[PDB]
């Protein structure tokens, strides 16, 4: 359990959780403010 | 003697190596000091001649290997038909094939891409499908989405079976060396049971679910209200209301009466008129003929008992005067190198897939699928580009078995040996011939542009003009179609109607006309030759002179893959047998754009369009634009590409964006493949300076990519580019004007 | 020795005995490290005294429910509360979060640091916010019979008493959860389903649960 | 050993590079397991038509095996004290429990004898050998009290098996090829040996 | 069936193969089967 928390440590899973969370974050924001283009 | 041969519990089932990057190499599991170790890391993952000597490892690692890619693609099976059943407008198409588009991929309403779910028909919106999925579906008798949400889950089942399999033979129970040897029981066991077996009991679905419900469906019945497919297994008088065979049971098939099958076991040829496809009854019979024979095939080797052939005893003893030894000692060649094996199986599974395009397109197999233009367009052109592909992959394995598992200790005097000592004979021979093609075919283009650009047309090579008619095809064409009265008298019509005949035609469309050949055609089809030859030049060489040349005599030593030898000699760069699959993957490019070009052109002006005549989709400009580039560059890129120009503001608007990407990326191949790691590791050099001022500087170095790498990087990006290009616009061509 | 969840396999070398509860149910190895055994630890007593009090809550208002005494299934009650009354929705949410985020960041904050919520700092108290053992924190509010002091032996029968309530509470609501959504019903109309016809009112019968 | 005939063509009991699931202590428990299963299926599935034969169950009972509900398709009895699903989940847990158990022996030789199981301990010590476990229960009367005995009880279970094996393919094969039940293949065989074959029913 | 021409074709097949172990039983007796229905389904063309 340690070592596969090593593995999710590593550079492409936490490269891909963290652009999974950051594109759900901007998609989330793009929803609920649909088209921003000012402010 | 054959036997089950496994060894117990090899490796542990453990985490440990996963937090361990490069654990495989002895080089990379020291850690990364440089960045090119990330890329090497990738690069050599999976090749496992690097990482053991051993062969019986090295055995396991790939048996389990495709067990992994047979469970991904068993997942993606899944999805399609889970897709299918949840996501689509499947039934609604049962309905009204000729006038509801498949679709079976919906967008969520965000950012403004819900409007690429268009107005496919079916009181449905997402996006046209061109996989043939429906096709295939309505043509094995599926009518609800039940049995497609049935069949997502059982691929699923045997997708967690797959996994579990390539765990269990790699960790727990992993076959010993001279289990995978075994390749006489290989061979009988994969030609009875694989093709045998698959084949024996898809006739079987086909004669008990196919032909019923598709009779049905043809003959106007609600889907609703067709029976279901275990009613027709279990209420055997069904089955003798649509054929009145099946009133006699299994008994004219042991009494040898096989005559009375000929209700549904039929040699029709041709198409079914009112569907467009080939009749389920000629596929049953023959997949039960192929059934019958590939079982015959696979009781050949011997294996625990007397009788049978072997492999080495029929290679040993086929020996002439011209070759010497012959095929001795192909047999341990082929027994104890995978390289070898790849590289026979890629070249056979790529010439198949080319042969699948090209059967695929000129008899229709599945109903309502020809005039489905955009499916039948999409399904050539994508196994065309999977065929050339394993073709150079071909070469590239045949090399890298030419480097590392190449030993003339035990390969002497052998048919190898005479290529290797007569491959200066070869290539040259192939050099002459390539030049000649390329002289005469784009010659002829050449005189043709020039001519008619001096207002002489009347001394082009034309029908109307010099006249090149393809004598010889049109020959075997005639004779094809004459076939039925003759030669095959049990025949009702021919196998294709490209032949010659009549016209079959569904909804208003054309399913399939007899194809004419002329001038274009033949220069075309010696444009293909020319390109062709080519590309086997440069492999073969890349394979002949992988281990040696009069330039490096000691090339073997060097590798497969590496650079070059240094700037002197002259220079030898590209002197590698892997630069070689690389030049050779830009010319298959090349080939086989201009093969799935003269396809596209050629469809859409003489087979393709309505019936009111025959109205063509571009009215029949083929026969006189073809014999010059300015035609095609007229006729064809620049007017079919009308429709994804102007796609913007509908459905089809990914299809100009990916015009554009596509094209975008292909120019960004150019970057890598035009320049050199030098100057980009002197322009880091000044970067990793900049990030140094500001205690930024990381402590992995910033290192220029190889000059392999940036070789890599740059084909693939190339061959991305230049097949999706080619993709989007196709794709919106034949889907708006379809 | 001890009785293991799966009997014949041996438990796992992090599970000893020494908690309440302990099967050496693990099969996913989510504790193999003691700090993560121990937040795991105090999280299933949280989820199991939760559980317990959300069913009998359920359990009192369904039986108040069936006989005619006016009061809601659980499905309705906070619609019927918010609206019955003239108690706004979120006023009540945000009061709900401060006096929880309260009382749970101090549980946080002596979970990080295991004695320092008794320094005296909140209001005068000192001593009876200090924890006994993880997850167990009895001084004279959170334990004012004092069970946790006399009689040890009785207290970890008590504890083993209270992980196997938990856990039977937390799939009783997970079967409140489930049931409601398989059948549409409060809880004690589907017993009176089951005793009216057990061998045909049952999940093997609502084209749900099996849908075959 | 039970039932050690030399009939091996494709030779599965080699000791040597041996695993998985093709092992002697699987294979040999494996087929006592299906041999068992076998007996009980044959004896089943004949049972209710020799007892309508005799006139012994009524007629709303006696009916094919394969009509019982095993195959809904092929014949329901309605009749049952309820739905084959509320019977089958009921199957689920009591075959768990069984073959569960027997599993965790099979793995870990006289591991049922330790943990509580409401006094049933010394009824699953088992052996030292699987497929045959004894004790009070499993073998109630001591029977096969000589080693002798033991090895020609073993050999009968083995061989009444394996016919009995034959016998639930044949009630297979016959069922789907004719349509009827086996005691009516019993009828129409003795009755016209040469004229209900299985080379008229083609 | 018995005693008419496709019957004697192919019992005279497997004889042929049987007179020119159970594995050259199963083998002959294949052979014999094929090169039968080789022989009735060519005599009706
Ligand atoms: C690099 C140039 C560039 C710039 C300046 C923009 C800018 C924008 N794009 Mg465009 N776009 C670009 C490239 C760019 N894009 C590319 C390359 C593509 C193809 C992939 C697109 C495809 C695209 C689509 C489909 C859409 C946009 C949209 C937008 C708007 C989004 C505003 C937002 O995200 O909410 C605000 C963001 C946040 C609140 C997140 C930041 C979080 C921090 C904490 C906030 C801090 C603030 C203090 C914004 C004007 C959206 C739009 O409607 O345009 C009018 C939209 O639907 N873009
Ligand atoms: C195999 C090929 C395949 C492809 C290309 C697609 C593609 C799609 N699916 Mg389909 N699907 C498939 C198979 C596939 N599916 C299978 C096998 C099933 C049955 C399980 C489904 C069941 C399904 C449903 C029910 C739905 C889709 C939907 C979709 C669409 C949006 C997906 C999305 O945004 O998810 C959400 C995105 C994420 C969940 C991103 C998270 C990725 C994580 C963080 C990566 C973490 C890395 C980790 C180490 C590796 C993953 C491990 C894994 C066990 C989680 C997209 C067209 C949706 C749709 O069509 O809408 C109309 C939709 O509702 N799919
Ligand atoms: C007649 C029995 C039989 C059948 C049907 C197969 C079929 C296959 N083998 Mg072969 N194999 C066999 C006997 C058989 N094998 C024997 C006797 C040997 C030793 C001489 C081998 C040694 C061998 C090697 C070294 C490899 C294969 C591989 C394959 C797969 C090729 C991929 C493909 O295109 O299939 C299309 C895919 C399908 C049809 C999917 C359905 C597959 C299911 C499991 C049915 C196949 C029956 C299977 C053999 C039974 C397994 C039972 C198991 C629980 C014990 C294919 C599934 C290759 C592979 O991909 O391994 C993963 C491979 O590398 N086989
Ligand atoms: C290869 C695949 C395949 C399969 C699976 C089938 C299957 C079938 N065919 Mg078909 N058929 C096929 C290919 C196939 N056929 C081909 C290629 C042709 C063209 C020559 C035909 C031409 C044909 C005709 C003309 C007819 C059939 C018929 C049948 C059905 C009855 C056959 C029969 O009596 O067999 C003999 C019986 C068996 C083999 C029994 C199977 C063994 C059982 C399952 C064993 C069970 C044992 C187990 C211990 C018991 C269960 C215990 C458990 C409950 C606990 C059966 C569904 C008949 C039919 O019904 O049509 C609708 C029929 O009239 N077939
Ligand atoms: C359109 C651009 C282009 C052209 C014209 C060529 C041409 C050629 N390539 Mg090249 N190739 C190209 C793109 C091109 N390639 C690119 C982009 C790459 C990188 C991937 C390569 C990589 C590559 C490889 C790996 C190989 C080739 C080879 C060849 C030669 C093939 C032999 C032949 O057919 O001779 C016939 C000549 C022609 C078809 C050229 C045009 C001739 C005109 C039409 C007629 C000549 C008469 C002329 C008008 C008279 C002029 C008189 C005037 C000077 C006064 C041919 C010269 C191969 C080779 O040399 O082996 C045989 C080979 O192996 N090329
Ligand atoms: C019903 C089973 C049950 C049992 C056996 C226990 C047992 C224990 N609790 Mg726990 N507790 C429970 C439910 C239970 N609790 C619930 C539902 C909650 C959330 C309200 C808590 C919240 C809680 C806290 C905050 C603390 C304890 C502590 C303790 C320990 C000492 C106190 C004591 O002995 O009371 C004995 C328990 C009973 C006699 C159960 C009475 C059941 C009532 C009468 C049911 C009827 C009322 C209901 C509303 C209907 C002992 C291990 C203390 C501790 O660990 O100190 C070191 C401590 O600080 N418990
Ligand atoms: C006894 C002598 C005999 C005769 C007169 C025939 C005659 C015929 N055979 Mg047959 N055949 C025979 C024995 C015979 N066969 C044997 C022993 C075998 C090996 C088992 C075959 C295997 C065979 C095959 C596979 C085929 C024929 C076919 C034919 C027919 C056309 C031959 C042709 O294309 O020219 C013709 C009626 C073909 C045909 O059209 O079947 C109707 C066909 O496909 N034959
Ligand atoms: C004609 C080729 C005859 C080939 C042929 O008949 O070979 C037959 C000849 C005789 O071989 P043996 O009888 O010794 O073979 C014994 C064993 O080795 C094979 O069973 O083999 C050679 O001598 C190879 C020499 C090839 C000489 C170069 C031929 C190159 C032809 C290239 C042009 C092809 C154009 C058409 C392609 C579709
Ligand atoms: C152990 C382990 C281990 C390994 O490693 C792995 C695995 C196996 C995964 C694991 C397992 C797990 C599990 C089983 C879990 C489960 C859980 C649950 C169910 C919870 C609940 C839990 C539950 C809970 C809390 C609940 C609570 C409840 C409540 C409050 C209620 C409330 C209410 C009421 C009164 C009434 C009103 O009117 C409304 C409401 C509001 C509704
Ligand atoms: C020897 C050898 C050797 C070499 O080495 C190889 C080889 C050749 C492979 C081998 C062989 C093998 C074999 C032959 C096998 C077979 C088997 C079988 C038949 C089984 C069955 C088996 C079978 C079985 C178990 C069965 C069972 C059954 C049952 C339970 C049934 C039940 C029932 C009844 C009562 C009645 C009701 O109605 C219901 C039911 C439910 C229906
Ligand atoms: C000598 C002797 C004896 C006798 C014996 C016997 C009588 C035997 C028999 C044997 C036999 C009588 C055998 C047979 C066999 C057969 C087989 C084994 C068959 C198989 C078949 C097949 C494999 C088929 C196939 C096919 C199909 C399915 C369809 C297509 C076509 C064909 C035809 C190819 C005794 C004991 C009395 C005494 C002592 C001495
Ligand atoms: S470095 Fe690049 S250029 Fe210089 S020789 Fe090697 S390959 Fe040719």
């Amino acid at each position: 359990m340690k070592d596969f928390t090593t593995y999710l440590s590593t550079a492409p899973v936490i490269a891909t959780i963290w652009f999974t969370f950051t594109a759900g974050l901007l998609i989330e924001i793009n929803r609920y403010f649909p088209d921003p283009l000012v402010f | 003697k054959v036997k089950i041969a496994v060894d117990r519990n090899p490796v542990e089932t453990s985490f440990e190596k996963w937090a361990k990057p490069g654990h495989f190499s002895r080089t990379l599991s020291k850690g990364p000091n440089t960045t090119t170790w990330i890329w090497n890391l990738h690069a050599d993952a999976h090749d496992f001649d690097s990482h053991t000597s051993d062969l019986e490892e090295i055995s396991r690692k790939v048996f389990s290997a495709h067990f992994g890619q047979l469970g991904i693609i068993f997942i993606w099976l899944s999805g399609m038909y889970f897709h299918g059943a949840r996501f689509s407008n499947y039934e609604a198409w049962l309905s009204d094939p000729t006038h509801i588009k498949p679709s079976a991929q919906v967008v969520w309403p965000i950012v403004g891409q819900e409007i690429l779910n268009g107005d496919v028909g079916g009181g449905f919106q997402g996006i046209q499908i061109t996989s043939g999925f429906f096709q295939l579906w309505r043509a094995s008798g599926i009518t609800s989405e039940l049995q497609l949400y049935t069949t997502a889950i059982g691929g699923l089942v045997m997708a967690a079976a797959m996994f579990f399999a390539g765990w269990f033979h790699y960790h727990k129970a992993a076959p010993k060396l001279e289990w995978f040897q075994n390749v006489e029981s290989m061979l009988n066991h994969h030609l009875g049971g694989l093709l045998g077996l698959g084949s024996l009991a898809w006739a079987g679905h086909q004669i008990h679910v196919s032909l019923p419900v598709n009779k049905l469906l043809d003959a106007g019945v609600d889907p609703k209200e067709i029976p279901l497919p275990h009613d027709l297994l279990l209420n055997r008088a069904i089955m003798a209301d649509l054929y009145p065979s099946f009133a006699k049971g299994i008994a004219p098939f042991f009494t040898l009466n096989w005559s009375e099958y000929s209700d549904f076991l039929t040699f029709k040829g041709g198409l079914n008129p009112v569907t467009g496809g080939l009749w389920l009854s000629d596929t049953a019979h023959h997949h039960v003929a192929i059934a019958v024979l590939f079982l015959v095939a696979g009781h050949m080797y011997r294996t625990n008992w007397g009788i049978g052939h072997s492999m080495k005893e029929i290679l040993e003893a086929h020996r002439g005067p011209f070759t010497g030894e012959g095929h001795v000692g192909l047999y341990e060649i082929l027994t104890t190198s995978w390289h070898a094996q790849l590289a026979i199986n890629l070249a056979l599974f790529g010439s198949l897939s080319i042969i699948v395009a090209h059967h695929m397109y000129a008899m229709p197999p599945y109903p309502y699928l020809a005039t489905d233009y955009g499916t039948q367009l999409s399904l050539f052109t994508h196994h065309t580009w999977i065929g050339g592909f394993c073709i150079v992959g071909a070469g590239a394995h045949a090399a890298i078995f030419m480097v590392r598992d190449y030993d003339p200790t035990n390969n002497y005097n052998n048919l190898l040996d005479r290529v290797i000592r007569h491959r200066d004979a070869i290539i040259s021979h192939l050099n002459w011939v390539c030049i000649f093609l390329g002289f005469h075919s784009f010659g002829l283009y050449i005189h043709n542009d020039t001519m008619s650009a001096l207002g002489r047309p009347q001394d082009m090579f034309s029908d109307t003009a010099i006249q090149l008619q393809p004598v010889f095809a049109q020959w075997i064409q005639n004779t094809h179609f004459l076939a039925p009265q003759l030669t095959a008298p049990n025949a009702l019509a021919a196998t294709s109607l490209t032949w010659g005949g009549d016209l079959v035609a569904v909804g208003g469309k054309v399913a399939m006309m007899p194809i004419s050949l002329g001038t274009s055609d033949f220069m075309v089809h010696h444009i293909h030759a020319f390109t062709i030859h080519v590309t086997v030049l440069i492999l073969l060489k890349g394979v002949l002179f992988a281990r040696s040349s009069r330039l490096i005599p000691d090339k073997a030593n060097l590798g497969f893959r590496f650079p070059c030898d240094g700037p002197g000699r002259g220079g030898t760069c590209q002197v590698s047998a892997w630069d070689h699959v690389f030049l050779g993957l830009f010319w298959m490019y090349n080939s086989l754009s201009i093969v799935i070009f003269h396809f596209s052109w050629k469809m859409q002006s003489d087979v393709w369009g309505t019936v009111t005549g025959v109205s063509h989709i571009t009215g029949g400009n083929f026969a006189q634009s073809a014999n010059t580039i300015n035609g095609w560059l007229r006729d064809f890129l620049w007017a079919q590409s009308s429709q994804v120009i102007q796609s913007y503001g509908s459905a089809l608007s990914a299809y100009g964006l990916i015009f554009l990407g596509a094209h975008f990326v292909w120019a960004f191949s150019l970057m890598f493949l035009f320049s050199g790691r030098g100057y980009w590791q002197e322009l880091i050099e000044s970067i990793v300076w900049a990030h140094n001022k500001l205690k930024v500087a990381p402590a992995i170095q910033p290192r220029a990519l190889s000059i392999t790498q940036g070789r890599a990087v740059g084909v693939a990006h190339y061959l991305l580019g230049g097949i999706a290009t080619t993709w989007s616009f196709f794709l919106a061509r034949i889907i708006s004007v379809g | 020795v001890r009785p293991v969840w799966f009997p014949g396999n041996p438990p796992p070398a992090h599970l000893d005995g020494s908690l309440a509860g302990d099967y050496g149910f693990d099969p996913l190895f989510l504790g193999q490290e003691p700090q993560t055994l121990k937040w795991y630890v105090q999280a299933e007593l949280v989820h199991g005294r939760f559980a317990m009090l959300g069913a009998a809550g359920i359990i009192l208002t369904s039986i108040g429910a069936k006989v005619g005494l006016g009061f809601p299934e659980w499905y309705d009650a906070g619609k019927v509360v918010v609206e019955k009354n003239n108690i706004d929705f979120p006023t009540l949410m945000v009061i709900q979060f401060y006096l929880m985020g309260w009382a749970e960041t101090k549980r946080w904050y002596d979970f990080k640091n295991p004695g320092s919520q008794a320094d005296g700092s909140f209001l005068g108290f000192t001593e009876e916010f200090k924890g006994l053992e993880n997850g167990y924190p009895g001084g004279r509010f959170f334990d004012p019979m004092g069970l946790s002091r006399g009689d040890a032996a009785k207290y970890q029968e008590y504890k083993q008493k209270e992980v196997k309530n938990g856990r039977l509470a937390m799939i009783a609501c997970l079967g409140f959860a489930a049931q409601y959504a398989a059948t549409g019903k409060g809880p004690l109309d589907n017993l009176a389903d089951h005793l009216a016809d057990p061998n045909h009112v049952n999940f093997a019968t609502n084209g749900v649960s099996i849908p075959i | 050993l039970p039932g050690d005939f030399g009939f091996d063509p494709l030779g599965l009991l080699d000791p040597v590079n041996s695993g998985g699931f093709i092992e002697p202590k699987w294979l040999q428990y494996s087929e006592v397991i299906h041999a068992r299963w076998a007996m009980l299926g044959a004896a089943g599935c004949i049972a209710p038509e020799v007892l309508g034969a005799a006139g012994l169950i009524p007629d709303a009972t006696n009916i094919k095996w394969f009509e019982s509900g095993v195959i809904p398709p092929a014949g329901s009895y309605n009749g049952y004290w309820a739905d084959p699903y509320t019977i089958f989940f009921v199957e689920i847990v009591a075959m768990q429990f069984a073959e569960l158990r027997r599993l965790q022996d099979f793995r870990y030789p006289g591991s049922m004898g330790q943990q509580y199981f409401l006094g049933l301990e010394a009824i699953f010590k088992g052996s030292g050998d699987a497929a045959y476990p004894g004790g009070p229960f499993f073998n109630l009367f001591n029977l096969g009290k000589t080693e002798a005995a033991m090895k020609e009880l073993k050999l009968k279970e083995i061989k009444n098996g394996r016919l009995a094996m034959l016998a639930m393919l044949g009630y297979g094969a016959q069922a789907v090829m004719t349509g009827k039940g086996p005691f009516q293949n019993l009828v129409e065989h003795l009755a016209d040996p040469v004229n209900n074959n299985i080379l008229t029913n083609f | 069936f018995i005693g008419s021409s496709t019957n004697l074709i192919m019992v005279a097949s497997t004889t042929a193969t049987l007179a020119a172990t159970i594995v050259d039983v199963l083998a002959m007796g294949a052979a014999g089967h094929g090169l039968g229905v080789g022989i009735v389904l060519g005599l009706k063309g």
